[PDB]
RNA sequence: GGCCAGCAUCAGUUUUGGUGGCAGGAUAAAUCCAUAGGAAUGUAGCUUGCCUCGGUAAGUAUUAUAGCCUGUG
RNA sequence: AGAACUGGCGAUGCGGGAUGAACCGAACGUAGAGUUAAGGUGCCGGAAUACACGCUCAUCAGACACCACAAAAGGUGUUAGUUCAUCUAGACAGCCGGACGGUGGCCAUGGAAGUCGGAAUCCGCUAAGGAGUGUGUAACAACUCACCGGCCGAAUGAACUA
RNA sequence: GCAGUCAAGCGUUCAUAGCGACAUUGCUCGGCUCUUCCUAUCAUACCGAAGCAGAAUUCGGUAA
RNA sequence: UUUGCUCCACACAAUAUAGAUGGAUACGAAUAAGGCGUCCUUGUGGCGUCGCUGAACCAUAGCAGGCUAGCAACGGUGCACUUGGCGGAAAGGCCUUGGGUGCUUGCUGGCGAAUUGCAAUGUCAUUUUGCGUGGGGAUAAAUCAUUUGUAUACGACUUAGA
């Protein structure tokens, strides 16, 4: 019915501060920076109190106000991927053969090597995005821990980590072999 | 037929001129892409073969090897490229200010009859310090993306009763433009 | 990808006015179909 | 440590706001927005510029930078009261955006010989100004 | 551009029966003749009568009581469509009857594919407290103190060739 | 009013820009558009890229090297948008095209000179906010133009050479714009004031 | 006295402006003014809650230190 | 398909419908001027990239035409409606909890406790809970929702029409 | 396909002036050779579903 | 080639111009944003200001712009010599260092214009040349014919020969 102001509002807590000249934001705190361009959008942002941020739509169909919570969401997530950080558990599982999963750092690529995968001599690199720390899990057996800033970071390596190893014209369920995002989390936990 | 090798017309000289080169590595030294010679001749070879998998792996193989003849190849100038939205662009050549025999019988169709004043004024405008063919080395260097070497074959080393010798040009896949133009 | 033909929105004069004579057609049996 | 939002500023449309009439029979006249109709179209009325109360589009008009406290649905009376008491006429003249408009108007009206003696003017000003230069 | 019109008309006076009953309505239309003409189509659908039989007593122009006051219409509308004709309620924000019915109409026109000989107005009336106007889209507008901003404006060029590359600020 | 109209075909509209250009030309104005690439079009990439695909696919079946000469190079891909806009058949065609000159980037001596806009033809007045554009960059490349990269470069570094070039002139004016305001309320001046200039 | 023209005052056909007088309608409707009632997206005031000092909020309050609507002239 | 009456073409140029046997306009001597018809006014192309309210985004949109064929529909495209519904005794969504005992109702049968199946499908107790909505175990359990109830505080829901 | 069973609505009011979709229930001139094109693809490429243990396979999608 | 050919200067004829008749007057990017000015914690920084059209800005007064008398100020500009730096995207142009040199309408004087008869583009632009001048500069190849055979219907190609 075309909204004439339509608003949301993206909450600051006290560690984080919000920069956004155009549609860059900044969000400065504890654990780093994260910055993201959303030109392509077409809001407009207002600080109410220096702890309280109203994104606005003006005069926006259907279409034009689902792009306006959107904003809301992908900031609030840079908020959150400040404050609390992101961890994302991947345990990998296997019927017969070991899968080794390691480390290395060629050419200062900083790839993650998947072996031995269903007894596979083909070695699986995986890229690690600029801002996503990988560390193995101490006294728990076949666990892969992805820890960073940003929400697409941490997810799309997660994903890009489950989806080189592919089951591959055999059998869902008979074969168990793979890698998987056991649990989505938070680094602070509170 | 093969639709890619048309039209299937007669070539515009004997030299067929190269129409790719490889592509380049700035920290590479500086080495020649592409050599000439003679084609003429070829000859049988007998060879032991270690190429593991095979069904002739420790065993001899005969075949049939061609033998390019290919005298000393002489530098006798150098082409510097701009890079364009229209392709590359010859903006300056240099030549060797003093040439053989040779190319300076290939600047002509008729050898015999003509003066031989190929490059009286070009020599002569070298006779100095140099000052305008450092100027013409400090234009490729400055701009020229790509430079490539004037050549040319020794044709009376070779059996050949052509006595006319063919230019050519080659790129260098040497890094740093200024160790092209330097070398 | 290899692009499929596209249809034409050339209507040719034997289709415009076959299209009118079709468009008469529905007329006459619309107002015999009134009567009953 | 301050969470710095470049807020676009924009003219707002709203009870109170004065504007300028683009086209019509008013042309360059002020009114002030007496009542919001819809998205598209307005209320105007300025007494004192002599522009009737009106229904307008707003692509009829253009928004101008100052507002006053009108309250909404005003007649002609209570509009000339706050027009004259918040004395927005005065305020749109000091503006640089009326000396624009008066600047055109002047150099409209100019006769040949006051063209001319702005070319003698014009050519006077332009020596003392080199002169002003090429000194720092 | 229109203009609302009174028309009467009472089936002419006949031997027996003098003065019929006068009947009475309020015609949009863009002149008096096309008032006329819809007026009798009105007749011939709300009774049995004819042209003919009848006369137009009296035709006038219904000025608007307050052209300067804000209003908040209603407007009962039916008209005739690809299927069977059906009633709708439209509620319009204007300042007079006749600018009201003129957003009606090339509404209905844009939305509804229905040109002028098919819609029938049949009562435009006041809604004089709001909290009784029923569309959000009016109720939009009757906000306190609303204040919002026209973004991305285009300046019109009286020109071909420009000197600035246009700052669409508002 | 020029001899020459130098058009920065930047964030424009092929088709606006094009028969804004056509008549201008066809009237004897002579034209010059520049920076093609950064061109604009409208409607979702993929939509242009699959409309121009279609274009590229029709040759002439007994002998493609006489039907319709696809080109690339958004020039060439915006010269055929007005081209078709102009009886480019007849004499009165060819004389006029002949004035008329497009440029995928800004070369001299263009570069050093004043360069004009088309309101009627800018995408930003024209599209309604939040509707998928494409560019003409992309599209090009896209289907065969080689030279985006080295362009894009060269743009760069033309735009460099550029800002310094303003910095400086930024500079200069001031100074006058405050020597200026320094012979303010000179009799002559004063009085220009009441004559506006 | 031949070829081509310019201006003026004219006549016929026509195109395009500027300005005055009237007459019609609800003797326009409006606006404006005077009067009588009302509610508000509630106005000054008054009461109250909990705080960044006085802002806001939830009642009253028919305009009082904004105004609006309707009715009659 | 058969009659009647009617136009048009035929013995008829011209304007338009991009093009043309039947489509729209049109009282043909030779010229000048003005005004128009049908059709139009982005450029080709003479004429407004006029004005005003709207609707549409199409992975080959649409410009088309008694709105005629594939045409009845499908769609979590979008905008208008209509008719019934809920709602500050708290609407929809959302989690948190209860979600009961007769009762593992009868036959069935190795094992079937609501959830492999065959028939009724009843009582009590409440705020409300079906001889049970699906997942589940061999059978149970456990979870789920439909039904309530707790914070949460204004709109929301269904079926149709365009 | 014929007849019936439902049956969104519409019938000039409207189910008892009648039409009525998907289901459902009744038994029962031919051939030799080349060029180009189409996809409605047999194989080759990549996928989805399938009691798909592996192998083999069946159906389906993109694909000329 | 009886100094043939090119390049500078002025000189006369010709030849044309899809069409000079004050000036094509250079940031980039964004549009739900920017430009400029100032200030500082030197930043996606504070404060001020601007647009809403180039309706601008720069140039613009002299027999189509003559001749002269000055006054004021170290400016503006033309011309040719000249120090460099810069420009490769079609760079072929952009700034700069200076000496000379005319002119300046910044302001004020004195002469001259007419008869082109009441208008008639009233010719002042820029190409492509040729014949004359008075100075610089530069000292060929190709084809045929013969041969060659890496080529070959003929052409063409590759060769060879003072």
């Amino acid at each position: 019915m075309k909204y004439i102001q339509t608003e949301q509002q993206i909450e600051v807590p006290e560690g984080v501060t919000v920069s956004i000249k155009s549609r860059i934001v900044k969000v400065v705190g504890p654990r780093g920076t994260l910055t993201k361009n959303l030109k392509h959008i077409d809001v407009t942002f207002t600080k109410v109190n220096n702890q309280l941020i109203k994104v606005a739509v003006h005069n926006g169909g259907r279409k034009h106000v689902a792009a306006l919570r959107t904003v809301k969401s992908l900031v609030d997530n840079m908020i959150t991927g400040v404050t609390k950080g992101y961890k994302y558990k991947m345990r990998y599982v296997y019927a017969h053969f070991p899968i080794n999963v390691n480390i290395v750092e060629k050419d200062g690529a900083k790839f993650i090597e998947v072996r031995n995968f269903l007894g596979d001599k083909k070695i699986r690199n995986v890229p690690v995005r600029d801002g996503v720390t990988i560390e193995f899990s101490t006294n728990v057996k076949d666990e892969i821990v992805l820890s960073g800033n940003s929400v697409e970071d941490v997810s799309q390596n997660a994903a890009d980590l489950q989806q080189i190893c592919r089951v591959r014209n055999k059998d869902i369920r008979k074969f168990l072999d793979g890698i998987y995002v056991s649990h989505k989390g938070f680094i602070t936990e509170d | 037929g093969h639709l890619g090798f048309l039209p299937r017309k007669r070539a515009a000289s004997i030299r067929a001129r190269v129409k790719a080169f490889p592509k380049d590595d700035r920290s590479k030294p500086v080495a020649l892409t592409s050599f000439l010679g003679y084609k003429a001749g070829m000859t049988t070879i007998v060879r032991d073969l270690d190429r593991p998998g095979s069904k002739f792996h420790k065993r001899e193989v005969v075949e049939a090897v061609t033998v390019v003849d290919t005298p000393p190849v002489v530098v006798v100038g150098v082409v510097g490229y701009v890079e364009t939205p229209r392709g590359l662009r010859s903006l300056t050549t240099v030549w060797a200010e003093h040439l053989s025999d040779e190319v300076k019988r290939r600047f002509y169709k008729n050898w015999y009859k003509s003066k031989k004043k190929a490059f009286t004024k070009y020599s002569a405008k070298y006779a100095q310090d140099g000052a305008g063919i450092e100027r013409e080395l400090a234009r490729i260097k400055k701009y020229a993306s790509v430079v490539r070497v004037l050549v040319h074959t020794q044709i009376r080393k070779t059996p050949l009763a052509q006595k006319k010798a063919h230019l050519a040009e080659i790129q260098l896949n040497g890094g740093s433009i200024s160790e092209k133009v330097d070398w | 990808m290899r692009v499929r033909k596209r249809q034409s929105r050339r209507t040719s004069t034997k289709l415009k006015e076959g299209i009118k004579k079709k468009a008469s057609a529905h007329r006459k049996k619309e107002k015999k179909m009134a009567k009953k | 440590t301050d969470s710095i939002v470049k807020a676009s500023n924009w003219r707002l449309v709203e009870v109170g706001r004065v504007v300028l009439i683009k086209k019509g029979q008013s042309a360059g006249k002020l009114a002030a927005i007496v009542e919001i109709i819809d998205q598209k179209k307005v209320l105007i009325d300025g007494p004192k510029a002599g522009v009737p109360r009106q229904a307008i589009n707003l692509g009829q008009v253009v928004l101008t930078p100052l507002t006053f406290a009108l309250p909404r649905g005003a007649r002609t009376a209570t509009v000339s009261k706050k027009w004259a008491a918040a004395a927005v006429c005065e305020k749109w003249a000091a503006s640089s955006w009326a000396k624009k408009i008066a600047q055109r108007e002047r150099r409209a009206a100019l006769t040949d010989f006051e063209r001319f003696q702005v070319m003698v003017l014009r050519k006077q000003k332009r020596y003392t100004v080199k002169k002003a230069l090429a000194k720092a | 551009h229109f203009k609302e019109y009174q028309v009467i008309g009472r089936r002419l006076p006949t031997e027996s029966v003098p003065e019929p009953k006068l009947f009475r309505m309020r015609i949009f239309a863009s002149n008096e003749v096309i008032a006329k003409s819809r007026y009798w189509y009105f007749l011939q659908k709300l009774h049995k009568v004819k042209k003919a039989s009848g006369e137009i007593v009296s035709i006038n122009q219904i000025n608007e009581a307050h052209p300067t006051k804000v209003k908040n219409f209603g407007v009962w509308v039916r008209y005739d469509s690809r299927s069977g004709t059906h009633n709708m309620y439209k509620e319009i924000r204007d300042v007079s009857r006749v600018a009201a019915v003129e957003t009606l109409y090339q509404d209905m026109a844009a939305r509804h594919r229905a040109r002028f000989r098919s819609i029938h107005i049949l009562k435009v009336a006041e809604i004089e407290k709001t909290a009784d106007v029923k569309r959000q889209y009016v109720k939009q507008f009757l906000t306190k103190d609303l204040k919002f901003p026209l973004p991305h404006r285009v300046q019109k060029s009286t020109k071909t060739f420009s000197y600035k590359r246009p700052s669409t600020f508002y | 009013v020029e001899p020459v109209v130098v058009i920065d075909g930047k964030g424009h509209l092929v088709g606006r820009l094009a028969s804004v250009v056509a008549k201008q030309l066809l009237n004897g104005q002579k034209i010059v558009v520049v920076r093609a690439e950064e061109l604009n079009i409208s409607g979702e990439f993929f939509r242009n890229k699959l409309k121009y695909h279609d274009f590229l696919r029709k040759a002439t079946a007994f002998n493609k090297t006489r039907g319709p000469f696809h080109f690339r190079a958004p020039s060439r891909i915006f010269y055929k948008a007005l081209r078709g806009m102009v009886s480019h058949k007849t004499a009165r065609g060819k004389a006029a095209l002949e004035r008329l000159k497009v440029f995928e980037g800004i070369p001299p001596p263009y570069d050093k000179k004043k360069r004009v806009v088309v309101p009627q033809a800018l995408r930003v007045l024209r599209l309604k906010p939040g509707r998928k554009y494409t560019t003409l960059g992309k599209l090009s490349t896209s289907v065969g133009w080689k030279y985006e990269d080295v362009v894009a470069k060269l743009e760069a570094k033309r735009k460099v050479s550029s800002a310094e070039y303003y910095a400086k002139k930024r500079a200069f004016t001031k100074k006058v714009a405050s020597a200026n305001a320094t012979a303010a309320e000179s009799d002559v001046a004063k009085q220009l004031a009441a004559l506006g200039y």
